[PDB]
């Protein structure tokens, strides 16, 4: 979780998003927990 | 007995590790004193 947001907001910064105007996170995993294979497919369905 | 050699470091230091995965045209140059392959901030991000 500390190295994900790190490389997000590396990403971000980095291509000059505007300060003030963060990502606005979803944590899906605290609902579902962690299916390994499947974790990005069920994030997916969600950012859909 | 050596055809297999571990590598002990990333061509890049933590420190630039981020500039090295932020700039495409980043290369790899020839360390005077160590002699092995590195990557020098003087060439990451460099009009050049």
């Amino acid at each position: 979780d500390k190295n994900e947001s790190a490389t997000i907001n590396e990403m971000m910064k980095h291509l000059g998003r505007s300060e003030g105007n963060p990502v606005i996170g979803v944590f899906q995993k605290f609902l579902t927990g962690h299916p390994k294979g499947a974790a990005g497919a069920w994030m997916m369905n969600g950012a859909l | 007995n050596k055809l297999f050699v571990s590598k002990e470091h990333a061509p890049y230091t933590d420190e630039l590790e981020e500039d090295v995965y932020l700039d495409p045209l980043a290369r790899v140059s020839k360390d005077k004193k160590s002699g092995s392959l590195t990557f020098n901030s003087k060439n990451i991000q460099s009009k050049d």
